[PDB]
């Protein structure tokens, strides 16, 4: 990046929504146009109902973009309070991104956390039917590929978070040739709702995730390996419950004793059949004994307990793992009696 | 369906009876019960509790003129309708509604 | 006329906007759709969706898929199924009727 | 509450879809016939290609029918998820009918729940691409007019769930003088797909919704109001 | 029965599969265009790699169209068997439309075939 190869200051603007890909490469003037910061402002003024969609020039040429994010404040909650949500929102979002930076990017945790919490920009949609505003931190630059990799981490945060804003994060915007609507323009030639700026920031060169100007108080990082090298996580989905708490719930359902309890760890619990003896009638089917043992399987965030061979002979029980963060706290507090 | 009484209370019309509560407003119940008689594009907005509260608040700002109740002296109101006394016929539903009857016998009427 | 033929359409009033419906579908596929620009309110049941498999498929947990997926509309829900060998990928359904918590309240009141 | 209303061992069947009304009233052997449980088995055995359409003989004389539903999902489902799907299907269905039977039929809620989840008969199609069956609740008796009134709340349930089986509930079968294809027969002479029985039920007496036999574990409920006051 | 139902000589073609709903209504020339038969021939010749898709312009106004079928056989088939297959296919499909027309449409069965 530095400054020598800072060509990522131009604005690739797309006119229409859903531009065909057969014309983007040819750079048809009827669909695309190159601009600078000053010329973009004038083009907005002279056309009152023009629609512009900011996008990258070329992926392999200049992949460095600002860390930009989208939130759709929606649903039916009466507590729509703004300020405490946004300030709290910028906290957990700041932690996970820094946590991902120290894990899969080799960056200093405190340097990342300082730059992003320091300065940021914020917009707002005037549509009262459903609120949707973008957030762009200015002093955090990275390649686009790490955003695609971070997609899984961001989605996991949204599922088990507190604030409605971080619960409704939009992670679909991280893709190839992403498009972000420029501030102050319509979406379609019919709807009049536009993104209005917020104080104190006013100039347009801080509302674009392609306009990059690395000064002396900025931090940059990226992925070390190549994108086509990712290995998925293990069978467990770090984010819900420690392993030993899950099995004790499983053992609670089984009235009998697990003869092979010990050989279950964080990776072999989906393949080792639970060979159980039946001193008492089975807790599931209320039968004397069984021809085959029971097994475990993890799908969607639950443990499906069933029996192989003739599965129709025994009923299927489902063990949940809540998945919330504060409910685990409440369970632990009530545990200590 | 919703009316304002002279004492400042609101009377609603559900279950074929002019019932009213000073502590529990039945306006939301009436809205959710009547949601079936609207076009399909209007029903989806009557599910959020916030939206029903908004509708109730908007309704409360439209009742300006008071209405007096219990003006007909020859009607016997039951729980599921009002029985006329001029000819012995018994009305129910929308028919036994124009007569703003507040009190009632307390038991349903069975014609059999 | 159509009234005597079938009381069914492809998009009846009461349904959410098409862009919102696709947005719900797009969040199920964790990866990014390649040919997204080929979809509209008139051919989404015919155009096959060619997903790009960087991460394992969010439906069958497999590394990659041989054939593109394809949407279909039945009873007010966009069912997602895979062409080719139907047993390779499981079935996921995208509801588009209305509020979910209202369904929870209805089904909790249901059990009496 | 005589003897003839606590039993119905006569089966009325059709032989071809779209039989005109004139042929139905005249009751010509060429299209409609009467049958018993044993005689029905012999007829199916003697005609491995025949087509039958079970229906009600007379409406206003006997409306007492069992509870039945139809499912048609145009997608295969693996065994474990199929089992999990059918558990949620029964729990939701049994509760929903019990609530309706308690609020507009004056019946007891818990008796209906126990009588449904206890003994139910399930079929299975021979097609492999799609999964379809005919679930008939063995110990829940009611009038056909009740099912017609119940059609609305069943449709709302089918459109308000995530389980594929309960969302594909065929709510259009509930009409006047309906027809249900008997297990073991085709739909047309050109089709090759038939329904097959499932364990532990082996008698064909457990797959006809017109067979009425009120035993010590059966329950009865119906509307107190009629279908003309319900505007 | 008027000229409008006795005549339709305007052709509406697309330019990309799946036009947005917000652009088809406004008839943006960048996505849609209405052409006559003579001008259509010039346009396809003018652009070497154009991509058009014919469609009905106004459904509720002019719903009258011809009869069309589409066939997609992913198997090589010889010309002689192609020739003998096409008529019997035509014989079959003509029976299908005629059978329904006399049953539900009231059309003259022999006139249909
Ligand atoms: N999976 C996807 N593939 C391709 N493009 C997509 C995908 N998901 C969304 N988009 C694009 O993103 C655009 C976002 O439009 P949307 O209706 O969400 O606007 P919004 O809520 O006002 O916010 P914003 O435009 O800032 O995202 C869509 O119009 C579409 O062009």
């Amino acid at each position: 990046m530095d400054a020598a190869i800072r060509g990522n200051d131009v604005i690739f603007v797309l006119k229409t929504i859903g531009v065909p890909s057969a014309c983007r490469q040819n750079e048809d003037p009827r669909f695309v146009e190159a601009f600078k910061c000053d010329e973009l402002e004038r083009y907005i003024d002279n056309n009152p109902e023009c629609t512009l969609f900011e996008s990258l020039r070329d992926e392999e040429a200049y992949s460095i973009v600002r860390i930009f994010m989208d939130v759709d404040l929606d649903a039916c909650l009466d507590e729509i309070d703004y300020l405490t949500a946004i300030q709290d929102f910028i906290i957990e979002v700041s932690n996970c991104v820094a946590r991902f930076a120290f894990t899969e990017c080799g960056a200093i945790h405190e340097n990342v956390i300082k730059s992003m919490r320091s300065n940021f920009s914020l917009t707002k949609s005037t549509n009262r039917d459903k609120t949707s505003f973008h957030i762009i931190f200015l002093d955090t630059y990275t390649t686009m590929d790490t955003l695609i990799a971070m997609k899984r981490t961001l989605l996991e945060l949204s599922r088990s978070s507190e604030n409605p804003l971080t619960r409704s994060i939009d992670t679909a915007v991280y893709r190839r040739k992403t498009t972000l609507r420029v501030v102050g323009t319509r979406k379609n030639p019919n709807c009049d709702t536009i993104h209005v700026m917020q104080p104190p920031h006013d100039n347009i060169e801080d509302y674009l995730f392609t306009y990059v100007d690395m000064n002396n108080n900025s931090y940059y990082f990226s992925l070390q390996r190549r994108l086509e090298d990712l290995v998925p996580d293990k069978l467990w989905e770090p984010g819900f419950i420690s392993f030993e708490d899950a099995i004790k719930r499983v053992s609670k359902i089984f009235i009998n004793s697990i003869i092979n309890f010990n050989d279950l760890d964080e990776n072999n619990f989906t393949t080792v059949p639970l060979v159980i003896d039946y001193v008492t009638p089975c807790a599931l089917c209320k039968k004397r004994s069984h021809k085959h043992p029971h097994q475990l399987s993890l799908e969607n965030g639950a443990i499906r307990i069933y029996k192989t061979g003739n599965p129709h002979s025994c009923k299927v029980k489902i063990v949940p793992l809540d998945g919330n963060k504060l409910f685990n706290i409440a369970q632990r507090i009530l545990d200590t009696n | 369906s919703v009316l304002l009484t002279e004492r400042g209370d609101h009377i609603v019309w559900i279950n074929n009876s002019w019932k009213f509560n000073s502590e529990e407003p039945l306006i939301t119940k009436l809205i959710l019960s009547i949601r079936h008689q609207l076009p399909k594009e209007y029903s989806s907005e009557l599910l959020c509790p916030r939206k029903r509260k908004t509708v109730e608040a908007n309704i409360r700002d439209m009742l300006v003129d008071s209405v007096e109740t219990d003006t007909y002296p020859d009607k016997l109101p039951f729980k599921n309708g009002v029985l006329d006394l001029v000819d012995g016929m018994f009305y129910s539903g929308d028919d036994a509604k124009k007569y703003t009857c507040t009190v009632s016998t307390g038991f349903k009427f069975d014609d059999t």
